[PDB]
């Protein structure tokens, strides 16, 4: 069978990683806010000229539960990232869940991709500038993403699964 | 003297049984009204009819969305959202209801149903009633639930009112 590739959406709360995810999965855009418990979803796509199987992992940003994030950490082969360009806080918590990720799997190595959402919105606080740098100090691609006009969707999470195969 | 409001829930439209509850209008008068206006919907908008659109079991039930239907609306009887009015009240054990809320000072109308101690919640989601009868309702609901909240069958309230 195609190969199957565990890619878990993490990120503070309301930054977009269900729209993002949903827009990949059922091509459009959620308007209101519906705050994520746990979703778990399927699709297959072709990457590079080879077919797989994603399952996604969707998180919920809720501060509250950080320590419940260890076991999914675990069990994901690669983690999205996500921030929204329009709240800088977002941007400041995307140190915290990589140092996790780090620790939780033990490794220097763990396939990522920093995702900067809502580009397509005029309130931008975090320059695509600073946000490359910080990709490039972590050593990992960096996306500017919109869930609402779809740009830079595919691209995020393909660029994950490339990443999972330069690992593995 | 505290008001008493019932929900009458039915399950894929087929009846299960009331729940009622007393409201903290002693503690917390403005959140009760609001939840006691909604459930005899005097306002011409409330609880009747909705859904209960997350249930996980060892937790709680939630619902409350009759503007959206979907977990995403609701609305109090004083605009679209309410402050936080105490936290006087703890999230103490099954049969507590309490507001749900996206953060501070966005009441609305949804509310849970707490399950089981939930004391975590204590100072984050305002508590103002508590199931008086029917809780194994409340239990009976819990089966139609799932780790993410997700149910199985459409658990709604059939009728609802304040009880003299
Ligand atoms: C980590 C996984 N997780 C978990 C969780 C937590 C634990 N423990 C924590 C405590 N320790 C001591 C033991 C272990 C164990 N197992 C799980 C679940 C079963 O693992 C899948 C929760 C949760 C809540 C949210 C997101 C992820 C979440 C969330 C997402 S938005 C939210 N909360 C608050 C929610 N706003 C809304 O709906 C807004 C839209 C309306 C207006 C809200 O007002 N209410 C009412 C109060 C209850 C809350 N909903 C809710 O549903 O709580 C679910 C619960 C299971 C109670 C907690
Ligand atoms: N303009 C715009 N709005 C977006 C974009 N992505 C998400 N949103 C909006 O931002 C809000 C929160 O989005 P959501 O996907 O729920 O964020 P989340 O990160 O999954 N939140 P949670 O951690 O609670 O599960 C919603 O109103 C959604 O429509 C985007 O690219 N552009
Ligand atoms: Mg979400």
């Amino acid at each position: 069978s195609m190969t199957e590739y565990k890619l878990v959406v993490v990120g503070a709360v309301g930054v977009g990683k269900s729209a993002l995810t949903i827009q990949l999965i059922q091509n459009h855009f959620v308007d209101e806010y519906d705050p994520t418990i746990e979703d778990s979803y399927r699709k297959q796509v072709v990457i590079d000229g080879e077919t797989c199987l994603l399952d996604i992992l969707d998180t919920a940003g809720q501060e509250e539960y950080s320590a419940m994030r260890d076991q999914y950490m675990r069990t994901g082969e690669g983690f999205l990232c996500v921030f929204a360009i329009n709240n800088t806080k977002s941007f400041e918590d995307i140190h915290h869940y990589r140092e996790q990720i780090k620790r939780v799997k033990d490794s220097e190595d763990v396939p990522m991709v920093l995702v900067g959402n809502k580009c397509d919105l005029p309130s931008r606080t975090v320059d695509t500038k600073q946000a490359q740098d910080l990709a490039r100090s972590y050593g990992i691609p960096f996306i500017e993403t919109s869930a609402k006009t779809r740009q830079g969707v595919d691209d995020a999470f393909y660029t994950l699964v490339r990443e999972i195969r330069k690992h593995k | 003297v505290n008001p008493t409001v019932f929900f009458d829930i039915a399950v894929d439209g087929e009846p299960l049984g009331r729940v009622s509850f007393e409201l903290f209008a002693d503690k917390v008068p403005k959140t009760a009204e609001n939840f006691r206006a909604l459930s005899t919907g005097e306002k011409g908008f409330g609880y009747k009819g909705s859904c209960f659109h997350r249930i996980i079991p060892g937790f709680m039930c939630q619902g409350g969305d009759f503007t959206r239907h979907n977990g995403t609306g609701g609305k109090s009887i004083y605009g679209e959202k309410f402050e936080d009015e105490n936290f006087i009240l703890k999230h103490t054990g099954p049969g507590i209801l309490s507001m749900a809320n996206a953060g501070p000072n966005t009441n609305g109308s949804q509310f849970f149903i707490c399950t089981a101690k939930t004391e975590w919640l204590d100072g984050k989601h305002v508590v103002f009633g508590k199931v008086k009868e029917g809780m194994n309702i409340v239990e009976a609901m819990e089966r139609f639930g799932s780790r993410n909240g997700k149910t199985s069958k459409k658990i709604t309230i059939a009728d609802c009112g304040q009880l003299e």
